[PDB]
């Protein structure tokens, strides 16, 4: 017998495609969810700032009543 | 006790920057397929310590007063620029500290230009002049964006900022402004993708990476964090430290990935893409509190 290195009856194929998934969101959906979380942060920001101004006015009234 | 406060600030800057160098080298190593370094001692700690030692025993050679005066300014910025950073109780309660950040970044630009003048008439000094020009083209963007993100905070005092960050983070009312500012932090740290660019190299290197840690701590304070609960500030310290660490790893992690710009592409990109967008976001942040009736309590 002979003992070279042949391929055994043929081998499987190997791909040659530029395999790209291009996944992720679109323009509109990513854009809208970013602006939506932005507006959520704005609303909570507005609420905290106006309640904070209430308390800071109370601090002003403390210094007024303390002064003379 | 106040000099003890100073020593407890500026003794961990050496350990902080050296362990930052081992952390960034190990992190780049695992970004690639590298265990670098682990052979030299237990997980590579004596390797940065003794390597810093070897860098101090290099015996170099040589205008001399200028060559003295540049890295001393760089490293005294690296020391004196963690003063008002409000890890819960800051060192000095400055009434304004962010403008001090801007002023000492300009002092770092002084440092780079003095080193370039000390480099004794070289094509390297022409390149360092270009680096001075690109570094000075950024404090416009950083100051204007910083102005807008403090505009929702009223005062410059930064304790008001740690008050503002209790309900939600400030990353949500200004995320693209924050994105541009973080790119400007990449810009001010003079590292990748924003490059290029003798001794004492340890002191100059120390200045750059303490500037990095300053920019990351200031990023972490400016946009997010936790709540300052009194009579247990260490909880805020731990949560702040963890977030700043993750941001600095992300900062080196973004450095690990992209080729560096062209100089003229860098200028082109800077002016014609950040600068109108800064102005537009900033005028919208000016007209925002008058259209939400929420101006902050400027005390």
């Amino acid at each position: 017998v002979k003992q070279d290195m042949p391929p055994v009856g043929g081998y499987g194929p190997i791909d040659y495609k530029r395999n790209l998934p291009r996944r992720g969101l679109s323009g509109y959906s990513m854009f809208a969810v970013g602006i939506g979380a932005l507006l959520f942060g704005y609303w909570s920001m507005m609420r905290w700032n106006r309640e904070r101004r209430r308390l800071q006015i109370e601090d002003f009234e403390a210094r007024i009543a303390l002064m003379p | 006790m106040f000099m003890i406060n100073v020593l407890t600030l500026i003794i961990p800057i050496l350990l902080a920057v050296a362990f930052l160098t081992l952390v960034e080298r190990k992190v780049l190593g695992y970004m690639q397929f590298r265990k670098g370094p682990n052979v030299v001692g237990p997980y590579g700690l004596l390797q940065p310590i003794a390597d810093a030692i070897k860098l101090f025993i290099k015996e170099p050679l040589r205008s001399i007063s200028m060559f003295i005066l540049a890295p001393i300014l760089a490293l005294t910025l690296a020391l004196t620029m963690w003063i008002p950073l409000p890890m819960p109780y800051p060192l000095i309660n400055m009434n304004l500290g962010v403008l001090f950040m801007l002023a000492m970044s300009s002092l770092a630009v002084y440092s780079i230009l003095w080193s370039g003048w000390a480099s004794n008439s070289k094509y390297a000094l022409i390149g360092a002049l270009r680096a001075v020009a690109q570094t000075i083209s950024y404090e416009v963007t950083l100051a204007i964006i910083l102005l807008s993100v403090l505009l929702m905070n009223g005062s410059f005092t930064l304790s008001t900022l740690i008050i503002t960050q209790e309900q939600v983070w400030l990353i949500f009312p200004a995320w693209p402004l924050a994105m541009m500012w973080f790119i400007s932090t990449l810009a001010e740290t003079n590292r990748a993708p924003f490059d290029l660019t003798a001794g004492p190299f340890a002191l100059f290197f120390m200045a750059e990476y303490a500037n990095i840690i300053m920019m990351n701590i200031f990023t972490t304070t400016l946009f997010l964090g936790a709540f300052h609960n009194p009579y247990m500030p260490e909880l805020y310290t731990i949560n702040f430290t963890i977030k700043s660490l993750l941001l600095s790893i992300t900062f080196l992690w973004i450095r690990a990935s992209y080729p560096r710009f062209r100089y003229d592409q860098l200028m082109h990109l800077l002016w014609k893409n950040f600068l109108p967008l800064t102005l537009a976001l900033c005028m919208w942040h000016v007209s925002l509190p008058i259209l939400l009736s929420s101006i902050p309590p400027q005390t």
